[PDB]
RNA sequence: CGCGACCUCAGAUCAGACGUGGCGACCCGCUGAAUUUAAGCAUAUUAGUCAGCGGAGGAAAAGAAACUAACCAGGAUUCCCUCAGUAACGGCGAGUGAACAGGGAAGAGCCCAGCGCCGAAUCCCCGCCGCGCGUCGCGGCGUGGGAAAUGUGGCGUACGGAAGACCCACUCCCCGGCGCCGCUCGUGGGGGGCCCAAGUCCUUCUGAUCGAGGCCCAGCCCGUGGACGGUGUGAGGCCGGUAGCGGCCCCCGGCGCGCCGGGCUCGGGUCUUCCCGGAGUCGGGUUGCUUGGGAAUGCAGCCCAAAGCGGGUGGUAAACUCCAUCUAAGGCUAAAUACCGGCACGAGACCGAUAGUCAACAAGUACCGUAAGGGAAAGUUGAAAAGAACUUUGAAGGGAGAGUUCAAGAGGGCGUGAAACCGUUAAGAGGUAAACGGGUGGGGUCCGCGCAGUCCGCCCGGAGGAUUCAACCCGGCGGCGUCCGGCCGUGCCGGUGGGCGGAUCUUGGGACCGCCCCCGGCCGGCGACCGGCCGCCGCCGGGCGCACUUCCACCGUGGCGG
RNA sequence: CCGGACCAAGGAGUCUAACGCGUGCGCGAGUCAGGGGCUCGUCCGAAAGCCGCCGUGGCGCAAUGAAGGUGAAGGGCCCCGCCCGGGGGCCCGAGGUGGGAUCCCGAGGCCUCUCCAGUCCGCCGAGGGCGCACCACCGGCCCGUCUCGCCCGCCGCGCC
RNA sequence: UGGAAUGCGAGUGCCUAGUGGGCCACUUUUGGGAAGCAGAACUGGCGCUGCGGGAUGAACCGAACGCCGGGUUAAAGCGC
RNA sequence: CCGCGGAGCCUACGCCGCGACGAGUAGGAGGGCCGCUGCGGUGAGCCUUGAAGCCUAGGGCGCGGGCCCGGGUGGAGCCGCCGCAGGUGCAGAUCUUGGUGGUAGUAGCAAAUAUUCAAACGAGAACUUUGAAGGCCGAAGUGGAGAAGGGUUCCAUGUGA
RNA sequence: CGACUCUUAGCGGUGGAUCACUCGGCUCGUGCGUCGAUGAAGAACGCAGCUAGCUGCGAGAAUUAAUGUGAAUUGCAGGACACAUUGAUCAUCGACACUUCGAACGCACUUGCGGCCCCGGGUUCCUCCCGGGGCUACGCCUGUCUGAGCGUCGCU
C-alpha cells in the first residue's frame, strides 16, 4: 500500500469531556469530512493495521544440491506409468511410458506435424482433455489478467531448437524444455511428479552425462553424482514373505 | 500468443483504447466480412462498413437473407443502421435499430477510387503472405 | 526486557531506517542492461580484445595476500622502456600503463617484461588505410585468423621428494625462532650498553 | 595656462550579447531542532536528521595521490560483496562506529601558472572579394579599429622537460562540402502510415449466443497466429488484432568506402650542457562545531606565521636518529552509480466503490475559515430506449387500464435488494415486564412415488421356452516354471584401448598409479529388465455334442438362512 | 462500579532485522554463491540452468593471555647405572574405576512314534564376556599465573 | 535368607507463558475497648468451581462435574 | 478331493482388543472432511434446461465450528480434493461510516395593543389584491435617502415541483 | 367480540448490505530524461447556432494552415463535402497565429499618468485633437561615444 495512505489528514484527538470517543478526528468545517475519525485502522478513511511493505522477503534459495535432488525424483517419477496416470496424464496407447522419438522432431516447422506426431505416439489424448479442461476460473483474477485456465499436457524435453518450439508452440497444454536447462516448476507442474515427457534421442543420451550415473559423476556438471538410496529394496511384500524373516518370528495372535 | 513487450495484453488498456478510440479507428474496428461472392473476386476477407453498402443481418433478431442498404454509421454508437431494421415505438413512428458490423455480410460494396485502392492493397499483401508460405 | 538467558543485542533501528531502504527488485535488470552493454561495446571493437588492455602481474600488498598474484592497473615505465614500447604507444597497441608503478625487485620486472613480449608476438596489427598497408600484418593473418579473444587476455592464475640430510635433521626450527624474536627485540638495547661500555 | 598621453572613475533608450523566475524524486553548499531512548535527567541519543536558505544536470558530486601500506608490496574517482556490528568512541551507560587489504561492475586520462626559446608568432570586431552555406565556417586583403609587453600564442608540467651532436625510420592525420552501399544483427538503425488466416458450415438451446452435439480423410479449417479486447452469453477461425530476419510508402540518421576544398605536414633512441614549480599558504597556539579518530579526524574564527637536500604523512604527547612514501596551497575529464518530480511504456499470487490515491463520477471540485489552510459525499435500467402512444378520474402530483421488453417482482439515484424499523393479511396467545434452560402436551405448515409393506441366495414341486453346457477337436490369448539365447551386472583376467585426473617419477612430451567406459573370455542374479522351445493350468471364439444335462422367466398364501 | 438504544459494513500481535532453543530437509570436516559472470528478443522467464580454471569471503575446523607471545597423545609389554624417580627399546594408537540399552559365550533344561548312539536349528537359561551414548569420579595434555629446583642449546655466550 | 511395614515404574535435559494487589476458616498468635480493623504461623479453602443442604449468601456442612437408565447414600430433612 | 471351493479384512497416517480416567480463570499445547480471499496442480468438475448472492412454518447431518439437499427470488459466473500465501472469523473499544427506532403526533410554532365586513381572480382563500371600517409607528418614526458590506437580491411576465 | 400488545410466516414499504462487474488506484520494472526576457510555471477574462460545468482553445478563440487517412459529425438544426477540376471526419503536427496579469520590463497597480520617433484623419508643419505603430526596466560583459579629476606626466 502507498506509505501515505490514511496519513494525508491533518487530525487531531477532541480529547475527553466531549461526549465522543479520543480518536483523532478531522478538523475545519462546511463538509461532511469534519469532526470524522482518521489515523486509524478501525476508522473509515483510515490507513491499515499493519501497511504492507515492499521489503518483505518474496525470494527464497534453494540449496543446489537439493534442487539437483528434486529434478532427479522428478525425472524418475515420470518413469512410472502409475505416477504418470496419477497426474491425470491419459498415458494409455502410448507404447513405452519413457518415450523416446527421433531426432527429426527437432527439425519440426509446421504445426501440423506437431500435431501428426502427437497423434501418431497417442500423445493426442492428452491435448484433447486439455481443451475439455479450458474454463473460466474463478474469482477475482478474471480482472488480474487471468481470466482462462487449463489443465497442463506434456512436457517436450530437446536438446537442440531447430524449430521445434516454433512448431509446437500453439498446442495448448505442451510445455517445451531444453535437457541442460530443465526446471521443476515444469517438471512438477505444482509439487506434484509425474507429468508425462516426451524425450528426443539425443536429449535422452545427454542425460547420463548431466546427471551421471552412480559409478560416474556428472560429466557437464562440476562435483555432482546422483543421490544414494537409504532402501535398497523397498518391495515389503518380499521381504515381509523371504524364509529369513518368517523363520525368525512368534507365532500370530489371531484369537480375540 | 503474444511476444511484442510493446502491445498490451492488459484487459483494462484494451477495453479503454477501444471506448474511446479516434473516429479513424473506430472505422477500421467497425469491419464487416465480405460475402462468399465478394471474398472470391477479390481476394479479401473483410472490410470496413460504409454507407450505401448493401449487407445483410446474420445475427440477433432482425437475422435473415433480406438485403439492406446502410444509411448510417453511427460511429460513436458503434452501430449501423439498415434500410429494413426497424421497430415501432410507441407513438408509432419507426426507429432504426443499431447493429454491429461484426453482424452483418456485404453483398455489395460501394465502388470508388478510394475503395478500390484498399481492396487493391488487401489483395496484394495477402498474396504476397501466400507466396511466402509456399 | 531481558527474560533469561540470551545474547545482549545492539540492534541499529534508531535512526529512521525505514526512508533510506535499498531493495533489489531491479538487480536482475541491471543484469541484462550490464550484459547488453558489454555486448554492444564488444560489437563496436569488433577485433579488439573486448575485455580491455593487457594488465600485468601483480603482487598482493599483505601478508596474508603475498602468496598470490592478481592483475595491476598497468605496466609500469620501467618494464615498457626494457620491452621497448613507447609510453605513448602502448595505449594504442592495447597496453594499459601505470605511471606512478615502482619497481622493488627484478623477478617481477622480467616476468611482466616476459608478458610484454608474449603479448607483442601475439598480437594482429592492421593498417590505418586497408588498400594501402605499411609497417603491419600481412594478408593471411590478417584477414583470415583475425578473432575477437572472449575473456580477459592471457589469465593470470595461481617439488620432489629427497632423502633428508643429516644437517637439516637437526635444525632447531622452534629454537631459532624464539632466538631471532628476542635478537630483533633486543637488538637497539644491547648495542647501547655495548656503547656505553666503551665508554 | 592652453593642447596632448596614460591612469582611476562616470553617464548613455549607444552596437551587440548574457543573468533573473519555475520544477525540484535523484545531486551539490550552508544552516539546523525538539518529540524519543537512557525506564528520572543535563553529556550522550534522536541527528548533522526534520523544518529554513542558496545552486544545478540528465545525472550531480568525486577524480588521476602532499594515497595505501610496512608486504615477495599495491597504484585516479565512483558503485556492489566482504571486511564489520569489527578497530575505535561513549554519564565506557543507553547507545554509536568507519578504513586498508581481498573479489567484482566500469575503466581513460590529461591541462596550465612557474623556468625558458621564438621580431605578439596571439585574440575580438568591422568591411570587401573568392567561396561554402538550414538558418554559419574557410582563405586572402584591408595606406581597417581595439585587446594584449601590468604578457596573448606555439613548444613544454614532475611519468621529468628543453637545446645542441650522432644514428635510425621516414609519417599510417584532421576538418568542411559531396556520392557508394551494408540503408547499427537481433534483423531498418530510429519515427510515422497502410496492409497480410482459418466455420460465422449441418442439427439443436436461447430474448440474443460466443452454448451443446457433428463434420469421409483419423479425424472440420488455420496454426511461426490457441495473447487480449469488442460483438445481444461463455469465440483460435464475425471484427480489430496476435505470430512472422512478413510486404509496401514517406522521413531522419550515425559507422565504414570513394570525390573535391581547407589546415598541418612532423618522429624515435644514445651522449653533452642547461631548467625545474602554486604563501597571510603550510605549520604552530587558542576557541567553537564535527568525527569511530581516542594528549585534538575534519572544518572555520582570531593571534603568530615559514622553508627549500624543503615540505606532508607513517592512528599516543616530545627530543635525537634512520627508513618508507608522496609532492599541498591552480585546472579539466566519460563509464560503471542515484532517481516517490516529468514524458512514454510493460507487468502484478495487490484493492475491488466504507477497499484501493483525498479523488473510478463536472475532485483538489462543492463547501468552510480573514488568512495560512481544511476538504468531502457521490459508480451499475435495459442486448437494444424499444424510456410506456392512446382511453379514463383528478387543478396537479398521483392512479386505473392499455402497450414495450425474456423480465417493469428492470419505469431515468431504475442490476441484485439483507438487517434494523414499519404497514397489512393469516394463525396463536395475553393480570406477576419480557425473554431463557429442561421436560412433556395441544394446535398448524410442510414432508414420507405413506396408506395393505420388504428384499436377496439355495432347495422343493407344477407347467413353459431355448439351447449352450459335461466331455472331445481346431484356432487365439494369458498365468506358472536349469531348458536355451540375448541382456543387467560384481569380481576376475587378457588390451586396438587413447579417456579423465593425480602434491608419484620425470629425461612441454612421456613413464607410474587410481578410476571411467568399451572389446573378448570366465563368474551371479528378474523384478519398476527381453525373447524362444517344452509342458501344466485357465479363458475366449468355432464345431460336434440335440436332451433325465444346462440355462432363462412364471406360479405356490412352499421350506432353510440373512 | 464503568461501556452497551437498535441494525449493517469496517475494526486490533503484523512485517523487517537480530539472536536463542526445537523440529523437517541436503551435504558433511566441511558447507554456502547470497555479489558477479555465461547461455536466442525476455509470453511464462524479473523465472530456471551453469560457473569450478569466480569459494574472494562468511560460519565451522584451537584455545589462552591485557599484551609481547605461546599453542592441545595416550597406553601395553620387555631392559637399566642409579632407588629420589627418571631414562632405553618394541607394539599399537587418548587412559582408568563404577554404573550402562544392545551384542557374544554359555553349564543345565524343552524335542521331532519308542529305546540307543550321532549331526544340527530354535526356544528358556544360572553364570560369565566385549561394552554405545550418557552420568559421577580419578588420572593426562594446551594457555595464563604462583612456589621450588636441576639441567640443556648456540651465526649471536646473552639483562639470550 | 535382597537384611522393618505399606504403597508406587523411575531418572534426566532444553525451551517456557501467566503470576509476583489476594481474601476466608479451625487451632496458635501481636497491636488495638473492639471492629466485616491491622499484622503473623500451620493446614484446608474461595479466587479458577459448578452440584445437595444452611429460606437467601464467594469462604459453612456434605461432595467436587464427559452425555444417560436403574439402585443407594452423605450433610440435611419428612404438618402445608 | 464323489465337492475344484471356502464371508469380511489391511485408506498400516489403516483396522481391532483390553483397562483406567474426564472441573477450570490466567496460561500452554494438539486436532479441525470448521470458515474467508488469492496462486500452483488436479476434478475429460458444475453452469443461461440457470452461477454468485439473498429469503424460507421444508428434509437432514455433525458434540461444535458449520454443512448438504428441497422450495422461492436472481441473472453470469462458481466450487471439490493435494499443496502454497494472507490486509483471514467481532457484541462490546463514551470504537469508525451509514441507516433506523422508542421518546412522539410529544416539547413546541406565547417579546414589541388588532383586527372586521364585502368583492375580484382562482380548482382551492383566516393569510393575495381592491374598497370600506377599526388601530399602530407618532418626524431621536415601523418615514424619505446615503456610506461599508451584499452582488442581480432591482423590474416585468409566468409556475406553484 | 373487538381494540391494544407479543411471536411467527407471506406480501408491501422508511433502507441500501451482500454478490457479480470496473475506461480507477497501488506496487514493481523498462526507455527517455525536454521549462523561461524568442517571455516559463501559475493566475484572470473571454471564445460554440442552441452550451452552464468539465474539456479544448486566444480576437484567426470547442480552432487556421500542412501531411496522412478516406465518408462522416450527431442531442436538435443548418449547409458543406457533387465522395477528383483532390476531400467530411479523425489523427499527426514541422507553417501561421497566440487577449490581460505574472521573473514581468516606460512610471504606478487605479482599465491612472507619461516621454521620444514615425504613420492616418480633422487643420495644416500649433504638432493642437483623435486613432494606429516602434521604442522607453534592473544587473552585468566586450566594444563605442561623450566626459571628470590641485591622479601621474609631456609639450607649451
Amino acid at each position: 500500500v502507498s506509505e501515505l495512505a490514511g496519513h494525508q489528514t491533518s487530525a487531531e484527538s477532541w480529547g475527553t469531556g466531549r461526549a465522543v470517543a479520543r480518536i483523532p478526528r478531522v478538523r475545519g468545517g462546511g463538509t461532511h469530512r469534519s469532526g470524522q475519525g482518521a489515523f486509524g485502522n478501525m476508522c473509515r478513511g483510515g490507513r491499515m493495521f499493519a501497511p504492507t511493505k515492499t521489503w518483505r522477503r518474496w525470494h527464497r534459495r534453494v540449496n543446489t544440491t537439493q534442487k539437483r535432488y528434486a529434478i532427479c525424483s522428478a525425472l524418475a517419477a515420470s518413469a512410472l506409468p502409475a505416477l504418470v496416470m496419477s497426474k491425470g496424464h491419459r498415458i494409455e496407447e502410448v507404447p513405452e511410458l519413457p518415450l523416446v522419438v527421433e531426432d527429426k522432431v527437432e527439425g519440426y516447422k509446421k504445426t501440423k506435424e506437431a500435431v501428426q506426431l502427437l497423434k501418431k505416439l497417442k500423445a493426442w489424448n492428452d491435448i484433447k482433455k486439455v481443451y475439455a479442461s479450458q474454463r473460466m476460473r474463478a474469482g477475482k483474477g478474471k480482472m488480474r489478467n487471468r481470466r482462462r485456465i487449463q489443465r497442463r499436457g506434456p512436457c517436450i524435453i530437446y536438446n537442440e531448437d531447430n524449430g521445434i518450439i516454433k512448431a509446437f508452440r500453439n498446442i495448448p497444454g505442451i510445455t517445451l524444455l531444453n535437457v541442460s536447462k530443465l526446471n521443476i516448476l515444469k517438471l512438477a507442474p505444482g509439487g506434484h511428479v509425474g507429468r508425462f515427457c516426451i524425450w528426443t534421442e539425443s536429449a535422452f543420451r545427454k542425460l547420463d552425462e548431466l546427471y551421471g550415473t552412480w559409478r560416474k559423476a556428472a560429466s557437464l556438471k562440476s562435483n555432482y553424482n546422483l543421490p544414494m538410496h537409504k532402501m535398497m529394496n523397498t518391495d515389503l511384500s518380499r521381504i515381509l514373505k523371504s524364509p529369513e524373516i518368517q523363520r525368525a518370528l512368534r507365532a500370530p495372535r489371531k484369537k480375540i | 500468443m503474444k511476444f511484442n513487450p510493446f502491445v498490451t495484453s492488459d484487459r483494462s488498456k484494451n477495453r479503454k483504447r477501444h471506448f474511446n478510440a479516434p473516429s479513424h479507428i473506430r472505422r477500421k474496428i467497425m469491419s464487416s466480412p465480405l460475402s462468399k461472392e465478394l471474398r472470391q473476386k477479390y481476394n479479401v476477407r473483410s472490410m470496413p462498413i460504409r454507407k450505401d453498402d448493401e449487407v445483410q443481418v446474420v445475427r440477433g433478431h432482425y437475422k435473415g437473407q433480406q438485403i439492406g442498404k446502410v444509411v448510417q454509421v453511427y460511429r460513436k454508437k458503434y452501430v449501423i443502421y439498415i434500410e429494413r431494421v426497424q421497430r415501432e415505438k410507441a407513438n408509432g413512428t419507426t426507429v432504426h435499430v443499431g447493429i454491429h458490423p461484426s453482424k452483418v455480410v456485404i453483398t455489395r460494396l460501394k465502388l470508388d477510387k478510394d475503395r478500390k485502392k484498399i481492396l487493391e492493397r488487401k489483395a496484394k499483401s495477402r498474396q504476397v503472405g501466400k507466396e511466402k508460405g509456399k | 526486557a531481558p527474560s533469561r538467558n540470551g545474547m545482549i543485542l545492539k540492534p541499529h533501528f534508531h535512526k529512521d531506517w525505514q526512508q533510506r531502504v535499498d531493495t533489489w527488485f531491479n538487480q536482475p535488470a541491471r543484469k541484462i542492461r550490464r550484459r547488453k552493454a558489454r555486448q554492444a561495446k564488444a560489437r563496436r571493437i569488433a577485433p579488439r580484445p573486448a575485455s580491455g588492455p593487457i594488465r600485468p602481474i601483480v603482487r598482493c600488498p599483505t601478508v596474508r595476500y603475498h602468496t598470490k598474484v592478481r592483475a595491476g592497473r598497468g605496466f609500469s615505465l620501467e618494464e615498457l622502456r626494457v620491452a621497448g614500447i613507447h609510453k605513448k604507444v602502448a595505449r594504442t597497441i592495447g597496453i594499459s600503463v601505470d605511471p606512478r608503478r615502482r619497481n622493488k625487485s627484478t623477478e617481477s620486472l622480467q616476468a611482466n617484461v616476459q608478458r610484454l613480449k608474449e603479448y607483442r608476438s601475439k598480437l594482429i596489427l592492421f593498417p590505418r588505410k586497408p588498400s594501402a598497408p605499411k609497417k603491419g600484418d600481412s594478408s593471411a593473418e590478417e584477414l583470415k585468423l583475425a578473432t575477437q579473444l572472449t575473456g580477459p587476455v592471457m589469465p593470470i592464475r595461481n617439488e620432489k621428494a629427497r632423502v633428508i640430510t643429516e644437517e637439516e635433521k637437526n635444525f632447531k626450527a622452534f629454537a631459532s625462532l624464539r632466538m631471532a624474536r628476542a635478537n630483533a627485540r633486543l637488538f637497539g638495547i644491547r648495542a647501547k650498553r655495548a656503547k656505553e661500555a666503551a665508554e
